[PDB]
């Protein structure tokens, strides 16, 4: 059983570098979904108002 | 006569009963030992996975 919950305690250790990533897709992810979406329709804003 | 034997044979089960559980058990360590080397690469593919995504 000490052998049998180490392999528990490797997949966690794996598990860390698996969301190491993700947090790194979430960023980009942001970028595409909401910054640049957003910076879309401020423009149009700028050019309606005239 | 009979008891000079009887404590014999039950001082060499001690060992044979022993040596027995100990050779039982000793296939299941292995395997735990091996499936710790392969879930470390099992979830090593999420990680290359993840970064390609």
């Amino acid at each position: 059983r000490q052998e049998e919950i180490e392999i528990e305690v490797v997949q966690r250790k794996k598990q860390i570098a698996v969301e190491a990533q993700e947090i790194l897709r979430t960023d980009k992810e942001l970028i595409a979904t909401v910054r640049r979406p957003a910076e879309a329709e401020a423009h149009r804003i700028q050019q309606i108002a005239e | 006569a009979q008891r000079d034997y009887e404590l014999k044979k039950a001082a060499y089960d001690i060992e044979v009963n022993t040596r027995r559980a100990q050779a039982d058990l000793a296939y299941q360590l292995q395997v735990a030992k091996t499936k710790q080397q392969i879930e470390e690469q099992r979830v090593q593919v999420q990680v290359v996975e993840r970064a390609q995504q």
